[PDB]
RNA sequence: CCUAAAGAGUAACGGAGGAGUACGAAGGUGCGCUCAGACCGGUCGGAAAUCGGUCGCAGAGUAUAAAGGCAAAAGCGCGC
RNA sequence: GCUUGACGAUCAUAGAGCGUUGGAACCACCUGAUCCCUUCCCGAACUCAGAAGUGAAACGACGCAUCGCCGAUGGUAGUGUGGGGUCUCCCCAUGUGAGAGUAGGUCAUCGUCAAGC
């Protein structure tokens, strides 16, 4: 499921770290966040890729298990080549039981065969954007936000404030007064 | 004078109305200022001192001309060259021609019902326009030159023009 | 207020002709007949 | 063309840096305008020329608002 | 053709092409991409020829985005003239690729269609490109 | 407010001066009711010698106006003294130097230390 | 000013601009003061003149190109 | 030990905003313009003589992270020396190592003098 293993990393540097990458086939990684120190710890790249096509990867929770302690752990951000695409670093936060965390959470369109400015007015649809900051508290953490388009007309703009989220869930830049579009209805191209 | 009609029961009575807690924000009107704008003079210079002894016999108080901070060839003036003259009063000599202003001139100018209630910027200031000059006294009409349109200035102490108006109520000024 | 700059301030003073008399400092060292104030004026009544 | 033209160099810069010792008359920096402010014991020339007034060490100590640079001579 | 409306310059010196493309290389408007795996420069002729052949095969709806943008002027010295006696005028612009820049993108488009399509552009361009999909991070 | 800070800034050119000579600088201080006096050492750091009208010998009222400062001017130059110092700069502290003040300086004059 | 490779210097019929002056006050000193711009209100002027208010902090200014400076303003006004 | 006033050290982890509060003393607004003095007009500003009112404005203190400002660990880019390749560009050994971003932090900390408890 959402597992990972990890060896405690010794050598740190440039000349290091390329090392990995080339000779032994494993990926640098750090572990900071909650109360303690940080710690930096090495993965495989063919077990952290294949974790990474779930489509609920970074707003799930995953089980960290460095040597044989195990923890609490989330994707926070991650690093990947520029040209090959593959990845090269990557960091997890811990997750406190009583403690707000912040992630990004892709969005889930639904039912556009039936969208009243699709099926009548003959428009398309445009996804704006397909995640969205949110920040929880961890045991309420969704893997994914529901925008429902049925009753959706041509030319009518949705925004942040129009999508429904599940309980203490906030929106992070709605709550900077900020709401913008998520998806619109527009006339054909050509 | 209005000095005694302000501090007496003016004041006093807007204490109240505004529902004021303090007695120091009472609203208060501080300096009345004047000017005239002369556009024309632009190659004449010679009605700037003219419309200085028009201006100096109306308040008591002798004017300044002001200049052009801007060239702009628009209007055919440059920097430097006079536009204007202003002048400002305070204390007494500004409850004294007030009251002349309030009824001796504003009833014979020509006309109106009253003065526009809603010529007050978003701070509590009121500005009026005057049309003709001879409204006033002590300017005869058989020895002016050409008509020219005074300008007036009230500047208060008033948060809003709430009781900025408020305050205008008082001295029953005739807003229509 | 500087010295000798000035025009003269006196206190004169300002006859209406609906009998009204009302004193006002101002620039005209004489008395004045007027026809017109708020005590007769039209406007300030109610017309 | 029409762009073949130049100026002199003008040998601009710091002339003594940071633990010099100084002598009074020294010149310590030329500039245009004020990169550096005359500090403690240092004076400025017409054109903008930090000079040494008393003898000492260069300090080179960035303070006060502003977030000015100034050049100070201290004890040795 | 692409170039800017107004330049503070009129020319620029020939520069180097160095490094990879840190910025530029994520799928940021579209939801399929055309990446560059190679380095070189676009003519802005190019991105012209090989925006036609990729809105002509769609020919129903889908949302197109260029992300590259010809900025940097070259010149050319005519034919039988000497070497010095100043620069040459200005011939075209181009845009300087590094690998890992996103060139194209695309929405509202089945991912058969996408790979068609671009597979049409990518014969227009001299340098070797990829197809790449979005991802959250 | 407007007024006390436009005036802190025309206090700033004369105390910049007098750091830069390293001289020891007397310091008035002027307010509605009372009127004060300091002689600040060189650079701001420490207050030598100091008078006003709020020590026990002119707490009566009659502190807001120039005779009064006068008896200041006079009493801390005699404080001055005892701390051993002389030839100091007088601070106007961007305050006109026409009245109070300048009876405070008159007086300082007479007292012995010299500007 | 860039080329010029973070001390100085550094070439090309390399890429861009200026000078062959002005000022008896446009210098000295003391004292005093902050600009452009936006909005609102006001007699004709109206997008733009002079006036009042709020915001703004230098996006103004510097005799003259560009660069580097400018709150003790190096910017502005007055007396001697 | 505490509060107020003056002068400094340091220049945002110290600022901005948004709320609460202080008049016994201090400070401020305040009363008046005979005298000193002032306005290219005006006691608005400067100045003088004060003690009837209010802490309304201003100032000070106290709270909050909303903006601002600080900001790691790790990774990445560049780079001196020696050696390589498919040599417009990179790679290896070795030393060095940002900028941006992430977790997070901040509603300052001190010194001298004078008044009141
Ligand atoms: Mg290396
Ligand atoms: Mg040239
Ligand atoms: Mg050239
Ligand atoms: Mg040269
Ligand atoms: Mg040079
Ligand atoms: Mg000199
Ligand atoms: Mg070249
Ligand atoms: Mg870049
Ligand atoms: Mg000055
Ligand atoms: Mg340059
Ligand atoms: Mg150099
Ligand atoms: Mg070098
Ligand atoms: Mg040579
Ligand atoms: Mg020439
Ligand atoms: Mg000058
Ligand atoms: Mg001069
Ligand atoms: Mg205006
Ligand atoms: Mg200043
Ligand atoms: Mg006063
Ligand atoms: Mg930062
Ligand atoms: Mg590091
Ligand atoms: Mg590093
Ligand atoms: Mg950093
Ligand atoms: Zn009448």
């Amino acid at each position: 499921d959402f597992i990972l293993n990890a060896q405690v990393r010794s050598d740190l540097g440039k000349g290091a770290s390329r090392r990995l990458r080339r000779n032994a086939g494993l990926v640098p990684a750090v572990v900071y966040g909650g109360d303690k120190e940080p710690q930096s710890v090495t993965l495989e790249l063919r077990e952290i890729a294949k974790l990474l096509e779930n489509e609920a990867a970074f707003s799930h929770v995953i089980a960290l298990n460095v040597g044989g302690a195990k923890e609490t752990v989330l994707i926070k951000a991650l690093q990947r080549h520029p040209a090959k695409g593959f990845v090269m670093h990557a960091d997890f936060l811990r997750v406190v039981a009583d403690h707000k965390l912040t992630a990004h959470v892709p969005l889930h369109f639904i039912n556009e065969e039936v969208a009243v400015g699709v099926k009548q007015a003959g428009g398309e649809i445009s996804h704006t954007i397909s995640e969205v900051e949110v920040s929880c508290l961890p045991k309420d953490l969704p893997e994914f936000i529901e925008v429902d388009m049925a009753k959706v007309e041509l030319g009518q703009i949705v925004h942040l404030s129009d999508l429904k989220a599940p309980k203490g869930v906030e929106l992070v830049q709605l709550a900077h007064g900020n709401d913008l579009a998520v998806a619109n209805i527009h006339a054909s191209r050509v | 004078r209005l000095k005694e009609i302000y501090r007496k029961e003016i004041a006093p009575k807007l204490k109240e109305e505004l529902q004021l807690a303090n007695v120091m924000e009472v609203p208060r009107v501080t300096k009345i200022t004047l000017n005239m704008g002369l556009g024309e003079a632009v190659g004449d210079k010679k009605i700037i001192e003219n419309a200085v002894a028009d201006l100096e016999k109306i308040t008591g108080q002798k004017p300044v001309v002001t200049y052009a901070r801007k060239s702009i060839a628009g209007f055919k003036i440059r920097e430097g060259w006079p536009i204007g003259v202003k002048v400002t009063l305070r204390s007494d000599r500004m409850y004294e021609f007030l009251d002349r202003l309030l009824s001796i001139s504003l009833p014979r100018v020509r006309d109106f019902r009253g003065l526009n209630a809603k010529s007050f910027d978003g701070r509590g200031n009121y500005s009026m326009g005057v049309k003709e000059q001879i409204i006033f006294p002590e300017i005869d009409y058989d020895k002016i030159d050409a008509l020219r349109g005074l300008d007036i200035t009230l500047t208060t102490t008033a948060r809003t023009d709430d009781e900025g108006r408020a305050l205008l109520r008082a001295f029953k000024f005739p807003f229509r | 207020m500087k010295a000798d700059i000035h025009p003269t301030y006196e206190a004169i003073e300002a006859t209406c002709s609906c009998g009204n008399v009302i004193k006002t400092r101002s620039t005209l060292c004489k008395p004045i007949h007027l026809d017109v104030c708020s005590e007769c004026h039209p406007f300030y009544t109610g017309k | 063309t029409r762009n073949g033209r130049d100026s002199e160099s003008k040998r601009l810069g710091v002339k003594l840096f940071g633990g010099q010792a100084v002598k009074a008359g020294n010149i310590l920096v030329r500039q245009r305008g004020t990169k550096f402010h005359a500090g403690y014991g240092v004076g400025l020339g017409k054109d903008h020329t930090l000079f040494a007034k008393v003898d000492g060490v260069v300090k080179f100590e960035t303070k006060g608002a502003f977030g000015r640079k100034y050049v100070s001579i201290v004890a040795a | 053709m692409l170039q800017p409306k107004r330049t503070k310059f009129r020319k620029q010196m020939t520069g180097h092409n160095r490094g990879l493309a840190h910025r530029g290389s994520k799928v940021s408007f579209g939801e399929y991409a055309l990446k560059a795996t190679s380095r070189g420069r676009l003519t802005a002729r190019q991105i012209e020829s090989a925006r036609r052949a990729l809105t002509r095969h769609v020919k129903r709806g889908g949302k197109i985005w260029i992300r590259v943008f010809p900025d940097k002027p070259v010149t050319k010295k005519p034919l039988e003239v000497r070497m010095g006696k100043g620069k040459g005028g200005v011939e075209y612009w181009v845009a300087q690729i590094q690998p890992g820049k996103v060139l194209y993108e695309i929405e509202g488009v089945s991912e058969e269609l996408a790979r068609e399509a671009f597979a049409l552009a990518a014969a227009k361009l001299p340098l070797a490109t990829s197809f790449v999909k979005r991802t959250v991070m | 407010s407007v007024k006390k800070e436009t005036r802190l800034r025309r206090a700033r050119k004369a105390r910049l001066k007098m750091r830069e000579l390293e001289t020891v600088r007397l310091c008035v201080y002027r307010s509605s009711q009372h009127i004060y006096a300091q002689v600040i050492a060189a650079d701001g750091g420490k207050v030598l010698a100091s008078a006003s009208t709020l020590d026990k010998d002119l707490r009566e009222g009659a502190t807001g106006n120039i005779d009064a400062a006068k008896k200041v001017g006079q009493l801390v130059a005699e404080r001055a003294k005892a701390a051993g110092v002389t030839q100091v700069a007088f601070d106007r502290s961007g305050f006109k130097y026409h009245g109070r003040v300048k009876a405070l300086a008159d007086a300082a004059r007479e007292g012995g230390l010299e500007f």
